[PDB]
């Protein structure tokens, strides 16, 4: 019956079932790969919170998000970063 | 598509300027900045390093101007561009 | 009679002391605004420039430069040379975190 | 058999990110797409360096990734490293690496 | 309906309480602003500009000019320990730098 | 539509110009300058406020968290003088209804 | 004596700083870099906690937490990855 | 016998231990002594989460280390292999963190 604290721990767990199943993280480590998890939303959030009150519009849209994530990862990270983003949206909007 | 760089209109395409930033004009800026004596190797290097720090802070700058949808890059592009590398400006808004 | 002329650095030390005195653009305004247009090609193509746009960047380029040129100054003193040279630069740049 | 995150391809949580952008103080609205794509990228981020420290933990005999691994990863990738380049990843250390004027003559 | 008094003369204040309370609330900081904060950082913001302006001024008198120009903000701000902290990663167009010759520099003989 | 409007902090840096330097006045691109650094530390102070909120689980900035936000970015004596004003404001502010 | 429970500082032992040097891959050591260490050290804990207090102090507690500390670490410049961020 | 390494030997051996590991290097309660004695002059009776006083050691570690290798690089720059104060002052100033 403590706190009820968040972490992105579960997914962090299910991406790593993917793209190595049979390997596990110590606790330590999913710590960092929570701690950067929230950096880097943070990260793009801001900046996108950034762009939107820059262009005086009142929403953060995935355009917006973009553009943060074009700003502030560096060049082949953002080229793949963008392109996964995109991918999902469309697949996303077209689902249904 | 017809028309390529000349799609849109009016000649306006560019040299090798990076020379236009004389060995002069960089002995001036070490003066300021307190230099006495500068090896005839500086000169190309300031100007490496300047460019790397125009392609930095332009990329960023252009950014928020195509976000924007604009054609025209402002003052704030740049301000804001600017403060995201850590090199906050004063005196052109923001 | 021999032709005045100043010992190598005299004239050097005067030179800083008038431009830290100025805070007038020391690169050449033209030049410079051509250089930012070709750059930015790079990025995208039939861009124009408001002018307050072209001095913000020149304004954020001098300050930048004339900062990294102290910083350099110091690395060559620190080896005790007088003489401004790439590997100060260099040093400078790495220490500063702009280069790994 | 629909989720946000499953329509959408993800692993991350579309719906909690919505939350988060939303209650965040960013702005007055988030629009539908905005979470989707942002958890898109912290996933696809998240998977790179667990494919890279996953790697690293395989290249040392172990099954478990540790902070080491992640730091193996995060600073022999140029990208990354830069991307993290004002960060301390806790019980990581530092990459080998000696500099060659202070090694002895052949 | 009484006659209005700005939120800045209840508080004894130059700076626009109300305009402060807007950006607030404009901004994206939080869902609620409460009364007192935009007078608190309203305040703290003319504490600081007249502070700048008391020593820039200074450095525009010593100067013989009546007027401020970015130069007096810069030498002001460079010169003062506190400001220049503050200011440490700001660069203030057409401020040029502080007078500053490393003493090695200088020639044979001394001061 | 004359040419829409552009806000700035411009007149109330004349009016503490007045008080402080009453016989001096300010170049264009030094009020630049000026205004430039004031939207800089609101940001600063705000963005720190909202901050403090936030790590608090609270929906509201305070004059607390200015104060918070101000001990935490302003060095040593500015931040005294700051927080004194900050609290001569307030007190005065609410005395005053 | 006060030398170290005072001047806790002094705990910070000749042995461990040049282990620190070692990871930084220094080789040589001048004996006068053990008292330069302890003041940077000294300066750089001050700040840090200095505003890590400070969130605990604002949050009405008495317990300094990790969470304050990463919070004082990052406005610093100096993310911290491993205690809550 | 006199079988003894030369002067730089085990220090390079050291380089190779310490870069391969990851532990604190510090000793654990007397840098806790230390956190508690600073805290002090900032408010007293001050108490501590164990993860907290660990975090500031990971941090402070990282930092010292990170100073380490610039301030390597400036006694190297002046031809030396021995870090020195002026050193450490050199890499402070360039990286900003003093006047
Ligand atoms: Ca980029
Ligand atoms: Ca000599
Ligand atoms: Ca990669
Ligand atoms: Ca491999
Ligand atoms: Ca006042
Ligand atoms: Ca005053
Ligand atoms: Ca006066
Ligand atoms: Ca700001
Ligand atoms: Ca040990
Ligand atoms: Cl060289
Ligand atoms: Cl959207
Ligand atoms: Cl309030
Ligand atoms: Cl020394
Ligand atoms: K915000």
């Amino acid at each position: 019956k403590r706190s009820r604290k968040e972490s992105y721990s579960i997914y962090v767990y299910k991406v790593l079932k993917q793209v190595h199943p049979d390997t596990g993280i110590s606790s330590k480590a999913m710590g960092i790969m929570n701690s950067f998890v929230n950096d880097i939303f943070e990260r793009i959030a801001g900046e996108a919170s950034r762009l939107a009150h820059y262009n005086k519009r009142s929403t953060i849209t995935s355009r917006e998000i973009q553009t943060a994530v074009r700003l502030l990862l560096p060049g082949e990270l953002a080229k793949h970063a963008v392109s996964e983003g995109t991918k999902a949206v469309t697949k996303y909007t077209s689902a249904k | 598509g017809l028309g390529k760089g000349g799609a849109k209109r009016h000649r306006k395409v560019l040299r090798d300027n990076i020379q236009g930033i004389t060995k002069p004009a960089i002995r001036r800026l070490a003066r300021r900045g307190g230099v006495k004596r500068i090896s005839g190797l500086i000169y190309e290097e300031t100007r490496g390093v300047l460019k790397v720090f125009l392609e930095n802070v332009i990329r960023d700058a252009v950014t928020y101007t195509e976000h924007a949808k604009r054609k025209t890059v402002t003052a704030m592009d740049v301000v804001y561009a600017l403060k995201r590398q850590g090199r906050t400006l004063y005196g052109f808004g923001g | 009679k021999k032709p005045h002329r100043y010992r190598p650095g005299t004239v050097a030390l005067r030179e800083i002391r008038r431009y830290q005195k100025s805070t007038e653009l020391l690169i050449r305004k033209l030049p410079f605004q051509r250089l930012v247009r070709e750059i930015a090609q790079d990025f995208k193509t039939d861009l124009r420039f408001q002018s307050s746009a072209v001095m913000a960047l020149q304004e954020a380029c001098e300050a930048y430069l004339v900062g990294l040129f102290e910083d350099t100054n110091l690395c060559a003193i620190h080896a005790k040379r007088v003489t401004i040279m790439p590997k100060d630069i260099q040093l400078a740049r790495r220490i500063r975190g702009e280069r790994a | 058999a629909k989720t946000r995150s499953s329509r959408a391809g993800l692993q991350f949580p579309v719906g909690r990110v919505h939350r988060l952008l939303r209650k965040g103080n960013y702005s007055e609205r988030v629009g539908a797409g905005a979470p989707v794509y942002l958890a898109a990228v912290l996933e696809y981020l998240t998977a790179e360096i667990l494919e890279l420290a996953g790697n690293a933990a395989r290249d040392n005999k172990k099954t478990r990734i540790i902070p080491r691994h992640l730091q193996l990863a995060i600073r022999n990738d140029e990208e990354l490293n830069k991307l993290l380049g004002r960060v301390t990843i806790a019980q990581g250390g530092v990459l080998p690496n000696i500099q060659a004027v202070l090694l002895p003559k052949k």
